[PDB]
């Protein structure tokens, strides 16, 4: 049988919510498996709010970290996803950097997926 | 930018999985469909370590015969290098001595992982018990998955370990800093949401059970 993956998760003491999730980005007419992580919402210095995804690794590889911007398109579609669209960081095509990206975050339910919807809206807000 | 980096030559059949394991730790995608490389693609993988950084220059090379073309120039002054089978494919292993000859042939004595990818997949053809080409000082082996990620630290920890000379030696996580704010038009903040709320043109992926 294939052997078990046991992952010590990267923590982030400092963040004020964190739920498990799947990443995509959309490229050509498809949507682009980024892998499975942990979306993570922690403080600044400032009132703004920073969106880190890591991966489900040991070394957490960082998928995104953003700024929540104030105009930042979120909305919900399907059984349990959350559709953004941002600047990635870390870029996704290192010559257009400064395109934006639709992306999509899913979540196990869609009791889950309506709540990672419900507090980024609030954050956008500040 | 790491001081410290390292040339890395990446072999083995083509179908073993050798862009998309580096493909995992570049980037996290994981593509189903073959694409084969042609020549050789050279990205740079950088760990932070208890020591400080390290930087990888991998050179993904072709497997394929037809697609690889004349290899010496992929391998001169490689200063490590990791040799990739399939466990479902027997004859991927069986090639495995060719490419080790390849690569002491322009390299010398440079640390070498070998590694037994697609072990998430159940109908395993090469098993542990049968693999026991390894026995040298600089060669080791894992296995691994790109597609589950088992072991997916484990052969660029070992390289790093050998080439730093510390056996004690760990990789860490990368500090997520706080960005730069990116600021965008409000009407086209606005058109974007409502193509979002409308346009559904792609289809949304399938849902795998994985989370
Ligand atoms: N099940 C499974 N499939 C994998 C895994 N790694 C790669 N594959 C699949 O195996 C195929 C070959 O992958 P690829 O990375 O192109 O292999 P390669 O050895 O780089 N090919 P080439 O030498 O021609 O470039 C693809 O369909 C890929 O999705 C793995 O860990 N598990
Ligand atoms: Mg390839």
């Amino acid at each position: 049988e294939p052997p078990k993956v046991v992952v010590t998760e990267v923590k982030e003491e400092d963040a004020f919510y964190s739920k498990k999730c799947k990443l995509f980005y959309k490229k050509d007419n498809e949507f682009k498996e980024k892998g499975i992580g942990t979306l993570h919402l922690k403080p600044t210095a400032n009132q703004k709010t920073q969106l880190l995804v890591r991966a489900d690794t040991n070394l957490g590889n960082i998928l995104l970290n953003v700024l929540i911007p104030p105009n930042m398109p979120c909305t919900r579609t399907g059984k349990n996803n959350v559709l953004i669209v941002c600047v990635p960081n870390p870029p996704i095509d290192e010559k257009n950097a400064t395109m934006p990206v639709t992306m999509l975050i899913r979540v196990k339910t869609s009791e889950d997926a309506d709540e990672l919807h419900k507090i980024l809206l609030e954050k956008k807000d500040a | 930018e790491p001081q410290v980096q390292f040339k890395l030559v990446l072999v083995g059949d083509g179908g073993t999985g050798k862009t998309t394991f580096v493909k995992r730790h570049l980037t996290g995608e994981f593509e189903k469909k073959y694409v084969a490389t042609l020549g050789v693609e050279v990205h740079p993988l950088v760990f932070h370590t208890n020591r400080g950084p390290i930087k990888f220059n991998v050179w993904d090379t072709a497997g394929q015969e037809k697609f690889g073309g004349l290899r010496d120039g992929y391998y001169i002054q490689a200063q490590c290098a990791i040799i990739m089978f399939d466990v479902t494919s027997r004859v991927t292993y069986k090639n495995v001595p060719n490419w080790h000859r390849d690569l002491v042939r322009v390299c010398e004595n440079i640390p070498i992982v070998l590694c037994g990818n697609k072990v998430d997949i159940k109908d395993r053809k090469v098993k542990a018990k049968s693999i026991v080409f390894h026995r040298k000082k600089n060669l080791q082996y894992y296995d691994i998955s790109a597609k589950s990620n088992y072991n997916f630290e484990k052969p660029f920890l070992w390289l790093a370990r050998k080439l730093i000379g510390d056996p004690n030696l760990e990789f860490v996580a990368m500090p997520a800093l706080a960005p730069p704010e990116v600021v965008m038009d409000p009407a086209l903040a606005a058109q974007y949401e409502h193509d979002l709320e409308v346009a559904q043109t792609t289809a949304l992926p399938d849902e795998d059970d994985d989370l």
